[PDB]
């Protein structure tokens, strides 16, 4: 096994470049618990809250273009869609309401979950949202008819998040009971667990391009591929979750959001952790409520939004200095897991 | 006899004592040098006690000795090391007993063989029977002489008829007032009642 | 009969692909 | 293992000793490999094996896994042996690659102390201090100038 040691010596990764904070947005009452951004004009965020409001700011200038109310209880998840100018969020008080931006006004209401909803995503090409939650099963909601055509039965638990891909595997979804699953719909079963994963798994995303998934876990960050079910890689990553959220890149950066308040990114390729963040909390805040509740990176890479349960929005920024001059970061001594 | 070590400390000591009879010396504390190597912290004592004493005895070289204790120390010892430093650095040996009651008892002789300022300050490590002892030097200290006699009243606070004797020798000494007096008495009686409290 | 045993675990299920070579391509 | 000494298998304990110390290149993982022929005797088993785990922890050293006390205990544990093996020369021989690699008839009693006294690791100020007055009285009671 030494072999498998001693190549880690070798190939050395891929330099990536700092990071830090350029704004920081008040004006949501709750923690802010999701965020999600145009696949078109990256004019603007639409960010989720525990007041149960969904306000819409603007990405440049920073400023509040609108509020979408319209929920009871907290809104635990947005997402955007590409091809159609719709805007699914879903919330707590169980319903899955679509929205239309063209008019700023609800639309459908898709139904039929028994209790809490935690998530949803939206399949690329076929019109057809994906949601599921604390009810254990994942439900395919046909978009124009509302119908619950198809629904993944499953897990043994609350199920934490969802994604959508375009050809096989199609669904693929992480659950309190420590497994993920890629999920083939037409047949209507599992395809493969991936089982490592110690407790819970929390968090996931997508690669946009290489065709793989991260998944977080509380403590260790692994990736799978798709196609197989592979290993592929595992982040080097000593005890600091709670790991709320992954969140990947075009240029291979990863990102990755604590609870103990602390930003961690990685190269993505690698394992190798290349910076990490005390997130300065707030005026008149109290400890605990430093944390990370969601992250998402705008079209073009360069820019990260993430919610804090100090009731804000805060973006970062990733520094041109960099390059090695006194860039360099943690510096690559790989370990045995 | 090695013939023997490749496969007993009496047996030892006597064959020491057989090159000390020939006067190899040297030699002799060699075999000392292979015998502690063996028994460890146990028998290995048992040797050690005597090759000091005698090593001590011969060459009377600082640093080697010095080293020799040095290997040596993992209560005596410290007895005899201390008795080395003050007479071939002093403070370094000070150093070393500062490094049970009986043993405080002597650092505090040491210490006022350098002077007397000392002393009074070792009683401050000493207080963490000990309290007759801390009493014991806080006597001669105020007694001779404020951070001292409030320590006094600490001390004699700290947990007793000849104590109170002592305060209210203390307190007849000024040519310092009956309200303090009654004060303190009260206190010890507060004591008394916090001692009589206990079951 | 070795492996009848344990069939169904293997080793190679816990190793990851992209500790020998990075840019292993997907 | 604890199976196989129920059973004789002296063979095939080695085997798993080499599975084991392989898939785990650990300092007492060697030393329990060791230990074990030393209670079961072969000498040029126990030696040879020796000179197997010192050629890979030499070897691939630069790899950085094996930290500086673990190789310590190796030399002072294997070396020692030696000196119980009854090749001096080869003992301080291999302790010589050691520090090598790593940063009126008296006349011997003096070399062997001095060297043993120098031979002695000292990392830090005082404790390489400490040493030079140790060497420095041996020196001085028996390159005079290049000490």
């Amino acid at each position: 096994i030494v072999n498998r040691y001693e190549k880690l010596l070798s190939q050395r990764p891929e330099w990536h470049a700092p990071w830090k904070l350029s704004r920081v947005i008040n004006g949501h009452l709750g923690w802010v618990r999701c965020v999600a951004i145009d696949p078109v004009d990256n004019e603007w965020f639409i960010t989720g809250s525990n007041d149960t409001t969904m306000k819409v700011w603007d990405l440049a200038t920073g400023k509040l273009k609108t509020t979408l109310a319209g929920h009871v209880m907290t809104v635990r998840d947005v997402a955007v869609s590409d091809r159609h100018p719709y805007l699914f969020s879903v919330s707590e008080d169980k319903t899955v309401k679509c929205w239309d931006l063209e008019k700023n006004q609800i639309i459908r209401d898709y139904y039929g979950h028994l209790s809490g909803v935690r998530t949803v995503s939206i399949h690329p090409t076929l019109d057809l949202i994906a949601t599921a939650g604390r009810d254990s099963v994942i439900k395919l909601w046909d978009m124009r008819t509302r119908i619950p055509v198809i629904t993944l039965v499953g897990h043994k638990g609350p199920i934490n998040q969802v994604q959508c891909t375009p050809v096989d595997p199609q669904v693929v979804s992480s659950s309190t009971d420590a497994t993920v699953r890629l999920w083939d719909v037409v047949a209507g079963k599992t395809m493969k667990v991936l089982t490592h994963h110690k407790r819970s798994v929390r968090a996931t995303a997508l690669h946009p391009k290489e065709f793989s998934v991260a998944s977080a876990c509380t403590d260790d960050i692994r990736s799978w591929g798709l196609a197989e079910g592979s290993l592929l890689t595992n982040f080097e990553s000593e005890k600091t979750g709670i790991i709320n959220t992954l969140s990947i890149n075009q240029d291979d950066v990863l990102f990755a959001g604590g609870d103990n308040g602390v930003l961690s990114f990685y190269d993505y390729k690698s394992g190798h952790k290349y910076q990490s963040l005390a997130t300065r909390e707030m005026v008149g805040s109290l400890e605990g409520e430093r944390s990370v509740l969601c992250s998402t990176f705008d079209k073009t890479g360069l820019r990260l939004i993430t919610g804090e349960a100090d009731k804000s929005i805060k973006i970062w920024k990733q520094d041109e200095t960099a390059t090695k001059e006194s860039e360099p970061g943690l510096a690559w001594n790989p370990n045995l897991s | 006899y090695n013939t023997v070590i490749d496969l007993t400390p009496a047996m030892a000591e006597n064959f020491a004592l057989f090159l000390q009879n020939h006067y190899e010396v040297m030699e002799s504390f060699q075999v000392y040098e292979k015998t502690i190597p063996l028994f460890p912290p146990e028998i290995q004592y048992e040797l050690w006690i005597e090759y000091l004493e005698v090593a001590t005895s011969h060459q009377l070289s600082p640093e080697h000795i010095r080293f020799l204790f040095e290997k040596a120390l993992k209560k005596t010892i410290f007895i005899a090391y201390s008795v080395f430093e003050e007479r071939i650095l002093i403070s370094k040996s000070i150093e070393i007993l500062r490094r049970l009651q009986l043993w405080r008892m002597c650092i505090s002789k040491a210490e006022s063989t350098l002077g007397p300022s000392v002393t009074r300050e070792l009683y401050q490590e000493c207080i963490q029977k000990a309290v007759e002892f801390v009493i014991k030097f806080s006597d001669f200290e105020s007694s001779i002489g404020r951070e001292i006699l409030a320590y006094g009243a600490k001390l004699l606070p700290p947990s007793e008829l000849w104590d109170s004797f002592e305060i209210f020798e203390l307190k007849h000494g000024d040519k310092t007032y009956k309200d303090m007096l009654k004060m303190k008495k009260v206190l010890e009686s507060n004591m008394l009642i916090d001692s009589a409290s206990v079951s | 009969l070795t492996d009848q045993i344990a069939k169904n675990v293997k080793l190679d299920d816990f190793i990851p692909k992209r500790q020998s070579n990075f840019e292993l391509s997907v | 293992v604890d199976f196989e000494i129920r059973q004789k298998n002296w063979n095939g304990v080695r085997e798993i000793y080499s599975k084991y110390v392989m898939a785990h290149p650990q300092m007492q993982t060697w030393l329990k490999w060791v230990r074990f022929e030393n209670r079961h005797g072969n000498t040029e088993f126990t030696r040879s094996v020796y000179s197997l785990a010192i050629d890979t922890v030499a070897n691939l050293q630069n790899l950085q896994i094996w930290s500086d006390m673990e190789v310590a205990k190796l030399v002072n544990s294997f070396a020692h042996w030696e000196a119980a093996q009854q090749e001096y020369e080869r003992s301080s021989a291999l302790y010589q690659i050691a520090i090598e690699k790593w940063p009126n008839s008296i006349e011997e009693t003096i070399s062997y102390k001095r060297k043993m006294e120098y031979e002695t690791i000292l990392s830090n100020n005082a404790y390489d201090y400490d040493t030079w007055w140790l060497y420095l009285d041996l020196i001085s009671e028996s390159q005079t100038f290049e000490k």
